[PDB]
């Protein structure tokens, strides 16, 4: 049914419960989808996080500024960079960024630490597959991780232009409560599961449309509950069925309107049009980035 | 006057029977495109594999200089079409290969600039 979807979106309807946090115990665990041939899981995955993607209101101006941390492999490559390059528009400027090094696509590529990535601008869409190694190595009461989510949670705060959009990858225990608090500050959020890995507790926090301010006050620890309790109730079955029909792939080019307002002019007349993806609130300044370099003998 | 020749060790190296280089980044994409050798987006046809270009370059995978005063990379932030038959070596296929500056296509797997003229179409 939802097999020839690209993946599966949490229900409304979990966002309002209350439960108690315990153990992802998936049905469909250790199961593994068909795989076109040749194709890398995560050229799969990304596939269906972007064709989902397209059904959002996404904010696309000309000149579209995208950063995706987490892009580096144990191959050297960055697979899903490809799929982002592939499924944005051509004019889009695409920077990416990894704790290892690794070969891009990307029209720029920042090595280190996300810690270390500073930037004078603003961002339109922030996509993000970092992962601990020792999240799964090393087993833990499953508490709010504060590694690269406290940087994530303040570069939504600080560098995502008003309108912007994220897909933040978590996981049972890669997650984090403050992020779940931001979903709050975008007018629509959702976890997305990827029909291709839904044996996985993986997800992507998608926050739709930034509004800069929490239009829902949202309890972290409660809502990574909810999620599972989905996950745990609703099984997903396997599927790789809509990566054969990549015909409405690419992003459409809205063309979306960029203007820098101040935040005293930021009105309920704006809100409405950034909730429809219809606005992108930022300076169109040079695009500058680094990563930190820690200097030793 | 001393400089390293990568693209020679590399054909060389596959001459010896050694293992092409792998983890090159295929796309999903329709296999309807135009078929044309490197394009801003996949446009593999029936008889073509489209991969991310910075990991079918020989020099972006080696983590070594383009061969060329500015240093450019004519494969990174782009899309390669391969033939099928070449798909299991892509890196090898940019390297022994060269575009028709003309049509786009790759001379020898697409290129027809030098077949006699056709009678002209209605
Ligand atoms: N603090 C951090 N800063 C930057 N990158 C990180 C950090 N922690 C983990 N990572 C990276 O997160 C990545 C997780 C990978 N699964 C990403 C796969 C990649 N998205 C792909 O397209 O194949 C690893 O390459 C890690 O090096
Ligand atoms: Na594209
Ligand atoms: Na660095
Ligand atoms: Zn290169
Ligand atoms: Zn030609």
């Amino acid at each position: 049914s939802q097999a020839w979807q690209p993946g599966v979106a949490m229900p409304n309807l979990y966002k309002m419960q209350r439960m108690l946090l315990e153990k992802c115990d998936l049905q469909n665990y250790g199961d593994s989808a068909t795989l076109p041939k040749g194709i890398m899981m995560n050229v799969a995955k990304y596939t269906q996080l972007c064709q989902y993607l397209n059904t959002l209101t996404l904010a696309v101006p000309y000149n579209m500024r995208v950063i995706h941390f987490g892009a580096g492999s144990d191959k050297g490559v960055a697979p899903g960079t490809a799929v982002l390059r592939q499924w944005l528009p051509t004019g889009t400027l695409l920077v990416d960024s990894d704790l290892n090094d690794f070969v891009s696509d990307a029209d720029s590529t920042l090595i280190g630490d996300c810690a270390t990535v500073h930037t004078a601008n603003k961002w339109d869409l922030i996509i993000s597959d970092m992962y601990d190694p020792k999240t799964k190595n090393v087993t833990k009461e499953n508490d709010s991780k504060e590694g690269f989510f406290t940087y994530i949670c303040g570069f939504i705060q600080q560098k995502l232009a008003l309108g912007g959009s994220v897909a933040i990858k978590i996981t049972e225990h890669s997650w984090n409560a403050d992020l779940y608090k931001l979903m709050g500050h975008f007018a629509w959020w959702t976890a997305f599961v990827t029909n291709v890995n839904a044996s996985s507790s993986e997800a992507f926090l998608i926050g739709c449309n930034y509004l800069g301010k929490p239009r829902e006050q949202i309890d972290g620890y409660v809502m990574h509950a909810n999620y599972i309790f989905w996950r745990n109730t609703n099984p997903i079955q396997l599927s790789s069925y809509s990566l054969f029909d990549m015909s409405k792939f690419p992003l459409k080019l809205r063309g979306t309107a960029v203007m820098s307002l101040k935040e005293g002019q930021i009105n309920d007349m704006i809100l409405s049009l950034l909730s429809k993806g219809r606005l992108i609130i930022r300076e169109n300044n040079r695009v500058v980035i680094s990563s930190d370099v820690l200097v030793n003998n | 006057a001393f400089a390293v020749d990568a693209a020679k060790a590399y054909k060389d190296y596959l001459a010896s029977g050694g293992q092409p280089i792998t983890n090159c980044v295929k796309m999903l994409c329709t296999h309807t495109g135009t078929g044309q050798a490197i394009t801003v987006t996949p446009e593999a046809n029936m008889d073509q594999e489209s991969f991310g270009g910075a990991s079918c370059c020989l020099y972006c995978r080696c983590h070594i200089d383009h061969p060329n005063p500015k240093g450019f990379c004519d494969l990174k932030g782009k899309y390669v079409q391969i033939p099928t038959t070449c798909a299991n070596d892509p890196v090898g296929f940019t390297l022994k290969n060269t575009v028709c500056t003309v049509c786009g296509m790759w001379k020898g797997y697409g290129c027809s600039c030098d077949q006699l003229r056709e009678p002209m179409l209605q």
